[PDB]
């Protein structure tokens, strides 16, 4: 039984705040 | 249309300067 | 009529101008560069 | 203390800069915020839960307005970048 897992699984890399911005 | 010792020195002739 | 040309061309810049920021590509550029070589500059200060 | 230019060391980090109220929202985990440039903007302290906007205090170049030696030797100093109070 498999499945497609879109998008999911993106966590926080670490403890920083960023802003409007693309790390 | 238009957009650490790092420092910006601003233009002598000012953009009003400029436009005259 | 000539007058009238070159008066509806001066509105057609207007447009041109308006419609398309690519219009001023070489100046975004003279910023861009600009802008790079500042943020290359800065992120150089992490590398060890 | 804040509004001057101090020299802080919060959990992990330090840095010179003027520590003053904000009015950004830190998630309840984050610690730390960034500018664009991966620059230190923000920090909670580790007490208060508060978040201070760090400002780097005042600095500058310092320029000469002179005439001539041959004509006076009267001057004239240009503190670029600043306000006329911190001087
Ligand atoms: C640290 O201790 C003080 C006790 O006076 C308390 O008011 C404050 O909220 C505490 N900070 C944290 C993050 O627990
Ligand atoms: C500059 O100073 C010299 C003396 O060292 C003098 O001979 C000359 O006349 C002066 N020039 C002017 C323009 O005053
Ligand atoms: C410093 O000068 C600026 C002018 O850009 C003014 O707006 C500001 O209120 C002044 N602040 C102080 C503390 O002198």
């Amino acid at each position: 039984a498999y499945t497609n897992s879109f998008t999911r699984g993106v966590y926080y890399p670490d403890k920083v705040f960023r802003s409007s911005v693309l790390h | 249309k238009v957009t650490n010792g790092l420092t910006v020195l601003p233009p002598l002739l000012t953009d009003e300067m400029i436009a005259q | 009529l000539i007058a009238n040309q070159f008066n509806s061309a001066i509105g057609k810049i207007q447009d041109s101008l308006s419609s398309t920021a690519s219009a001023l590509g070489k100046l975004q550029d003279v910023v861009n560069q600009n802008a790079q070589a500042l943020n290359t500059l800065v992120k150089q200060l992490s590398s060890n | 203390v804040k509004n001057k230019c101090v020299n802080f060391n919060f959990n992990g980090l330090t840095g010179t800069g003027v520590l003053t109220e904000s009015n950004k929202k830190f998630l309840p985990f984050q610690q730390f915020g960034r500018d664009i440039a991966d620059t230190t903007d923000a920090v909670r302290d580790p007490q208060t839960l508060e978040i201070l906007d760090i400002t780097p205090c005042s600095f500058g170049g310092v320029s000469v307005i002179t005439p001539g030696t041959n004509t006076s030797n009267e001057v004239a100093v240009l503190y670029q970048d600043v306000n006329c109070t911190e001087v």
